[PDB]
RNA sequence: GUAUGUCUAAAGUUAUGCUCUUAUUUACUAACAAAAUCAUUGAACUAG
RNA sequence: AAUCUCUUUGCCUUUUGGCUUAGAUCAAGUGUAGUAUCUGUUCUU
């Protein structure tokens, strides 16, 4: 059953991905090319995470690092340091608009794929795909 | 004109792939960020009248628009 | 079945299509303007009444 | 069927996106009507006074 | 009289308007590669 | 609109500091530098 | 870097460079996206896709257009796919239009076509919403009730048969001013033309129209009655906006035909109506004074009020100050009608709504215009003054309306009274409108105030005091001088704006609280403060004076005509809202000018600099901001010329390059900048005057040379008026002597006084004056030229027919020479010795001839 | 000789003209129907469409009801003809005149109503003034492709002819005797493929399990054989 | 006037009614053209 | 039981391939030339 509504986003919200490691909040990604992080327990906004120029289409939380990844239709892949809610890691290469990333469960690795058909594996701390 | 023309699919990563390769050294890639961070673990009756006788999800209507364009357009 | 589509502002190929192709009521102010055709009546009567 | 808010068109009544918490008692959703929406169990249901839609496989779809 | 239907008539009227052959192998490489 | 059980929220407000950490960095050694 | 480029050498360039979503691809790549998130939806959902999609783009066509999409035998799940797609679309647009606003407002960084393109956005969606409101009113019916409309109706009856008034006839075939009534006519619509040398085939088709009807003026007055008499349905008027950074402006563009009758049916009905007198004193803007002037009239006429400024018996003196909200937009045609039947002619009232009713386009939207007033029309100035009128009435009440007015037999002329029993009969002391902002003065005694205010608390309780939040004040003064927020005082300015607000219907027109400026005079508020045409004027007696100091210009002294003396100091200041207009206009310069020439650029600056400087006066004195906003300007412009010439450098660019006369080849510029700006601790200045402590540099060169400031060229607003009283009151002696001597005054028998008095001596003898008798209304018509010409004269306040040459700035030329060390410094700056030429004399530059203006005529790409 | 002021009369020729230009560019570009008009402006050919032209206008004969609706708009909304007209369904102009028609211009004079008036037919002889209007109509409205395909027509032309010409000589050539290769097109590029010295990107037929090889040899053949010929011998129910 | 594109052609030998004459009308194109009122002055100058 | 041609139904089979500030503005011109074009007259037919 229903039990609350939130709004606050100025676009369709698109992604959803919670804290995976104390569960206290979640962050979803808008076609207004914003994230916004709310608390899950009051649902009152926390922060609002401003560095795409198009629709974030996917947000994964790491749960053995402090960042959070996000990809856009604008072709960008950004890794966030969640220490500082600053961007620190922009992966470049997918052809056009990305519309997925997952954070592999052992490696020090993300997965994205997009529009150009292919799935772009990086090493997190090179950022070489 | 045919020249301006609607895409009718995305150009593949699977080209690039076969393509050998330069030796370019791009400035976003150089180093930095190098360690990865890890988690733990009478005057007033005088007049004809007088006392003595939600937000809405459409943007081009909600009220804010609305006074937008009131203070923007005169 | 969608319906070809034809627009009224770009043409494309320069065709020529049918112009077929190409192509409130409320009772306030009728009460409104009785009202002031009874004021204006007023008006024009008493006057009348007045000066003489 | 959720409900979309106020002013929506109907395609905005629309879901997107999803995750449940942690504890997965909790669902998280994201639609076209800008909103997320938090969608929980009931607490009061059991398997006799809420046994949800019957089960009744239909023999005429083949996937089985 | 002038009417829209005749004029449109005219117009298409007016925008509706060699057998080059093979003679040896020579002539048909040409024309394979062209095509 | 969703009816009487249903917490609607308008949020519009960052409700803390964009510098504030959503991650705490662990400092396991306390210092007195 | 070299790395890379031998890489590119030996290894040749990479194949697969991917391009980033830049500034410059955004939309195309949005684009990309859309159509691919469409298409799929709908290919999922059906059981060729290019041809589908082509429903989305006619669908974000019809949104641009406000024209209703709708495709018959359309599948509903794809039309709601499309609808979703299109108002997500719609939502970026906006937010885009929304937040490129707000940088255009705050002068942030904004791409020139960006500007261009919000001001298209904002139009199409200001449309959109006029076209909604428009739709609402046919739906839910008018909003003033039919009792209130009655009420209104009575109102002005009783106050046009009190004032006797006779309705305007409709103009006779054979009137007695014809032909004065359409030169004056022809004259403003042929004055848009007056010195544009490039024309299109529209503004051909209008000059041709004029030019025919000053060839056959009477078939030109048959024609103008006929349709006056006949003609109930009219062409569409186009809409446009114009830019002004802090916000954007409608202008409607009227057929030719119809323009020609309006202005004849304008002129007319301004000077009937003056004739008849059917506008009382207070109605502003007025023939008889610039707004100067009236500013200067109003702080005077408030001083003069009988014991204004006592405080001994605990009264106080209120200023409300506020704007008619939406007050020509809420005009219901029906009611119009009607009370235009009661001061004019049925077929003119007809003609006059019916004119009302057109269709508005832009570019592919348009619209049925059904209710409220269009600004552009030539007689829309007399239809909101009238509805002022009725507003005016309805504030002040049939009693007070007629103690200011005066009897019709005898009418008071503007703020006197037959009496000083009849101006202290009521606490509306005070009462002016100019357009749409209201002005009264009250004053109360002591019970009266507490009565009142006593009631607004019964009504509006405030329990913890909080009413001082909110309560707007004047910020441009220092804590000190603007108003006090003493809980009394508060209380008392609530509670007058709680009445006079109840006095006009909602329907009728918006008055806001938010829109309300309410100053209170008390023995705990010493500053009496407003802000009218652009002034911000606070006004301290001298018996609350703690000492009295002498001032400088920008400090009027304020005379009680009773006693002859000095009573008051009214401290002058231009306000925010006028400085921000000035600097937009120098943006719109720059804007524009991005391929002027110098000269030209540099002559826009003067038309705006004299603009600014000639208006508001001595107010400049004391506005630092204005200041700050004039040396970056002034410095802008120079920029302008020296980055055309690709070049900064100080060095390059001494003084003479830009203030040379444009006689000795300089730019002719004119400078406001060159002077020390006041500085004082910003500390101190935001709570008191701190007075001059010290001085910041202005614009400066590395040359020894002090620039004239124009400032020092205009004489002060105060110093004319002054002036003024002086030379007429001399003029109206002689011309008493010269009809006892049964003499005519020579020509030069007022030589000397020729170049003084508002208006101008030489006025007098204008040399259309026999003709410009008739011209009424001709201030207010040319402050609404606003609406109705896309490009205005900066000087829309002033008439050199009317008012004469308000300013001489010819010595300036001569001092800048002086300055800039004669003509021999200056022209050793310049190539004038290789030259050859024998003397500086006959340096007469060819200013009319050369290739550039041959080929302006031809045939030309616009490259 | 200028034309400062446009209008008069509608004669049919324009309207015709008018139609014919808003089937091919809609009605949102008036000045390019108004282009093919001598006479009339945009906002005229505008005008002239929404208030005559347009086949959605309802020109019939005015209902009782009507009537009684029209007496009332006219005095609820006393002179706002369009909104009337907009209620009614109908042009302002028709009402207006129904209105006069219910409650009961010169030579040398604008006619300002020009617009709704009827179009003045064409007498049998056609104006060379009309004439030649009619023939730039049919000219602009025949045209559909822009310079590069109108360039491109042309050179494929030209290609055309050049390739006959270098065949011509050819011919003459071996006729004589003399046998010469035809011109090979200039790579424009290194990798600039020619698709005749090998089978480009050949993507052979998966392998089945059905064996190939005695048809294979007869395809082989056949094709030797036409080859070697080619060298030889060349080539009521309706209710409301 | 550009951008820019195309061309350059022997030898440096690879074995066997419907038209016509012609006088006009109309449109488009032309970096072609120093054009007589309004002690000699548009004058070598304009391009995406 | 097998041809040929009709008519209907099905198939649409050369059967509108993006974006922005409707992307923007313009549509008054002398001589001579070039190209197309118009009326008439004889001539062709």
């Amino acid at each position: 059953k229903l039990s609350r509504v939130i709004n606050g986003h100025l676009g369709w919200v698109r992604c959803v991905a919670i804290d995976p490691v104390d569960n206290e909040w979640f962050i979803t990604g808008s076609n207004d090319t914003t994230m916004k992080v709310w608390d899950l327990a009051t649902g009152k906004l926390k922060t609002t995470l401003a560095g795409h120029v198009m629709t974030v289409r996917d947000v994964a939380v790491s749960d053995r690092h402090p960042y959070l990844f996000s990809v856009s239709e604008d072709k960008t892949v950004k890794c966030w340091d969640l220490e500082k809610n600053q961007i620190i890691r922009d992966y470049y290469g997918h052809l056009s608009g990305v519309r997925t990333v997952s954070i592999h469960p052992t490696l020090d690795l993300i997965a994205t794929a997009g529009r150009d058909s292919v799935i772009k594996l990086w090493d997190m701390r090179t950022r070489i795909p | 004109t045919t020249s301006h023309r609607p895409q009718l699919e995305a150009r593949s990563g699977a080209k690039a792939a076969a393509y050998t390769p330069t030796g370019i050294e791009h400035a976003r890639l150089l180093p930095g960020h190098t360690t990865l961070k890890y988690r733990k673990f009478s005057w007033r009756k005088g007049t004809a009248f007088g006392r003595h006788k939600g937000y809405i999800n459409d943007m081009t209507k909600s009220e804010y628009h609305q006074e937008f364009l009131h203070k923007h357009v005169r | 079945k969608i319906p070809a589509a034809v627009s009224n502002w770009k043409n494309p190929n320069g065709y020529t299509v049918a112009l077929e192709r190409r192509v409130t009521i409320n009772d306030g102010f009728m009460k409104l303007s009785e009202a002031l055709e009874n004021a204006d009546k007023k008006a024009r009567q008493e006057i009348r009444s007045k000066m003489e | 069927a959720t409900r979309e808010m106020v002013g929506s068109l109907e395609g905005e009544r629309s879901v997107l996106c999803s995750t449940f918490d942690k504890t997965g008692l909790r669902l998280i959703t994201g639609e076209a009507d800008k909103s997320i929406k938090i969608w929980k169990q009931d607490e009061t249901a059991t398997k006799e006074s809420e046994p949800g839609l019957a089960w009744n496989p239909n023999l005429s779809a083949k996937r089985f | 009289h002038v009417s829209a239907e005749q004029i449109l008539r005219d117009v298409y009227k007016k925008g509706q308007k060699t057998n080059i052959d093979i003679l040896d192998l020579e002539e048909l490489r040409e024309y394979q590669r062209r095509k | 609109p969703y009816g009487k059980e249903v917490e609607v929220l308008m949020e519009t407000k960052n409700t803390q500091s964009p510098q504030t950490p959503l991650v705490e960095p662990v400092t396991e050694r306390t210092k007195l530098q | 870097y070299i790395g890379n480029l031998i890489t590119r050498q030996f290894e040749g360039r990479s194949n697969e460079i991917v391009k980033t979503t830049t500034k410059q691809r955004l939309d195309a790549y949005y684009d990309l996206e859309l159509r691919n998130s469409v298409m799929d939806d709908i290919l999922e959902m059906m059981p060729k896709a290019r041809t589908i999609l082509q429903h989305l783009s006619e669908a974000w066509r019809c949104w641009k257009a406000n024209i209703p999409w709708d495709v018959p035998g359309m599948p509903a799940p794809i039309k709601k796919i499309i609808e979703r797609y299109i108002k997500s679309k719609a939502d970026a647009w906006v937010s885009a239009a929304h937040y490129n606003r707000e940088r255009i407002k705050r002068g942030a960084h904004v791409e020139k076509t960006m500007v261009k393109k919000n001001l298209g956005r904002l139009t199409r969606l200001w449309i959109k919403n006029e076209q909604e409101r428009q739709r609402q009113i046919q739906k839910n019916g008018p909003e003033i009730t039919p009792e209130e409309a009655t009420t209104i109706f009575s109102v002005m009856v009783e106050w046009l048969e009190s004032r006797s008034f006779s309705p305007i006839p409709f103009p006779p075939l054979t009137y007695k001013n014809d032909t004065k009534i359409l030169v004056l006519a022809l004259e403003d619509l042929k004055d848009v033309y007056a010195s544009k040398v490039r024309l299109n085939a529209s503004e051909r088709e209008e000059l041709a129209l004029i030019e025919e009807a000053y060839d056959n003026p009477h078939d030109t007055l048959n024609r103008i009655k006929k349709y006056l008499l006949t003609q109930r349905v009219f062409k569409p008027v186009d809409i446009t906006m114009m830019e002004n950074y802090q916000n954007i402006s409608p202008v409607y563009s009227v057929d030719p035909l119809e323009k020609i009758t309006d202005a004849y049916l304008d002129q007319y009905l301004w000077y009937e109506a003056d004739q008849r007198k059917l506008f009382p004193n207070w109605i502003k803007p007025s023939d008889s004074e610039i707004p100067p002037l009236l500013v200067y009239k109003w702080t005077q006429g408030i001083n003069n009020l009988s014991e204004i400024w006592d405080v001994s018996r605990g009264q106080s003196a209120v200023l409300l100050e506020t704007t008619l909200g939406e007050m020509a937009e809420k005009i219901d045609f029906t009611l119009l009608n009607r009370l235009l039947r009661l001061i004019v002619d049925p077929n003119i009232a007809d003609y006059i709504t019916a004119k009302n009713n057109v269709v508005i386009n832009f570019k592919d939207m348009s619209h049925v215009n059904k209710y409220g007033l269009i600004r552009g029309l030539k007689f829309a100035s007399f239809i909101f003054q009238y509805y002022g009128l009725v507003i005016d009435l309805l504030l002040l009440g049939q009693e007070r309306a007629t103690d200011l007015a005066g009897p019709a037999n005898n009418p008071n002329e503007f703020m006197q009274f037959k009496s000083k029993e009849v101006e202290k009969a009521h606490p509306i002391r005070l009462y002016t409108r100019y357009l749409d902002r209201i002005y009264m003065l009250f004053h109360f005694e002591e019970d009266e105030g507490e009565e009142l205010t006593d009631e607004y608390l019964a009504e509006n309780p405030d329990p913890n005091f909080e009413n001082s939040i909110g309560y707007n004040n004047r910020k441009c003064w220092p804590k000190d001088s603007r108003m006090r927020l003493i809980r009394q005082d508060v209380n008392l300015g609530r509670a007058v704006f709680w009445e006079i607000q109840s006095r006009v219907p909602t329907s009728l027109t918006s008055i806001k609280w938010e829109n309300a400026f309410v100053s209170v005079y008390s023995k705990n508020n010493p500053n009496l403060l407003f802000s009218m045409c652009g002034f911000e004027v606070r006004i301290l007696p001298r018996q609350r004076m703690e000492e009295v100091v002498s001032n400088d210009e920008g400090v009027w002294d304020l005379v009680d005509e009773r006693t002859k003396q000095r009573t008051a100091k009214a401290y002058l200041k231009v306000s925010e809202e006028e400085i921000k207009k000035f600097d937009s206009r120098i943006r719109g310069i720059l804007m524009a000018s991005g391929s002027t020439t110098f000269t030209k650029v540099a002559a826009k600056w003067n038309t705006s600099l004299i603009s600014l400087f000639t208006y508001f006066r001595e107010a400049i004195v004391a506005t630092e901001p204005l200041l700050d906003i004039l040396v970056k300007g002034e410095t802008r412009i120079q920029n302008r010329v020296k980055l055309g010439l690709n070049s900064k450098m100080p060095t390059r660019f001494p003084p003479a390059v830009f203030y040379t006369p444009k006689e000795l080849g300089g730019l002719g510029m004119i400078s406001a900048s060159h002077i020390l700006i006041p500085a004082s601790d910003l500390s101190w200045s935001k709570q008191t005057d701190t007075g001059i402590t010290h001085f910041r540099a202005g614009m400066t060169h590395e040359d020894e040379k002090l620039i004239p400031t124009i400032f020092r060229y205009i004489t002060t607003w105060e110093n004319e008026f002054l002036d003024s009283q002086r030379v007429w009151a001399e003029y109206a002696t002689k011309r008493q002597e010269a009809i006892q001597q049964n003499r005519r005054l020579a020509f030069e028998e007022l030589e000397g006084s020729w170049d003084r008095g508002i208006p101008r001596i030489s006025t007098l003898f204008q040399r259309d004056r026999h003709t410009l008798a008739y011209d009424r209304g001709h201030r207010i018509r040319r402050e609404f030229k606003q609406y109705s010409l896309e490009r205005n004269s900066p000087f829309w306040w002033t008439n050199s027919h009317h008012d004469g040459k308000l300013w001489n700035l010819n010595a300036y030329r001569t001092d800048v020479i002086q300055a800039l060390g004669g003509i021999e410094t200056i022209l050793e700056h310049t190539l004038f010795k290789g030259t050859g030429f024998n003397s500086w004399e006959g340096l007469f530059w060819e200013k009319a001839s050369g290739f550039e203006d041959s080929m302006q005529f031809k045939k030309l790409t616009h490259a | 000789v200028p034309i400062y002021v446009k209008g008069g009369v509608w004669t049919n020729v324009e309207d015709q003209i008018l139609k014919a230009a808003v089937q091919k560019y809609g009605t949102h570009q008036w000045s390019k129907v108004a282009s093919l008009l001598q006479k009339k402006t945009a906002r005229q050919s505008e005008l002239r469409w929404n208030e005559y032209l347009n086949p959605k206008l309802n020109f019939t004969e005015f209902s009782k009801e009507e009537d009684a609706q029209l007496l009332d708009l006219a005095r609820e909304l006393p002179n706002q003809w369009r909104t009337i007209a907009d209620m009614m369904a109908r042009p302002a102009q028709v009402c207006v005149e129904r209105y006069n028609r219910l409650l009961e211009l010169k030579a040398g004079d604008i006619n300002p109503n020009a617009e709704t008036q009827m179009a003045r037919p064409d007498n049998g002889d056609l104006e060379d003034e009309e004439k030649e209007m009619l023939a730039e109509a049919r000219a602009r409205l025949l045209n559909t492709q822009g310079k590069k395909a109108t360039r491109k027509i042309r050179e494929r032309m030209l290609e055309e002819s050049k390739r006959i010409a270098e065949l011509q000589k050819r011919r003459e050539l071996k006729q004589a005797g003399i046998n010469v290769a035809i011109k090979k097109p200039k790579k424009k590029y290194g990798t600039d493929i020619d698709y005749n010295e090998d089978i480009v990107y050949e993507q052979a037929p998966m392998p089945g399990i059905y064996d190939t090889s005695t048809e294979d040899r007869q395809i082989k053949k056949k094709f030797e054989q036409f080859e070697r010929k080619v060298n030889r011998k060349g080539l009521e129910y309706k209710k409301p």
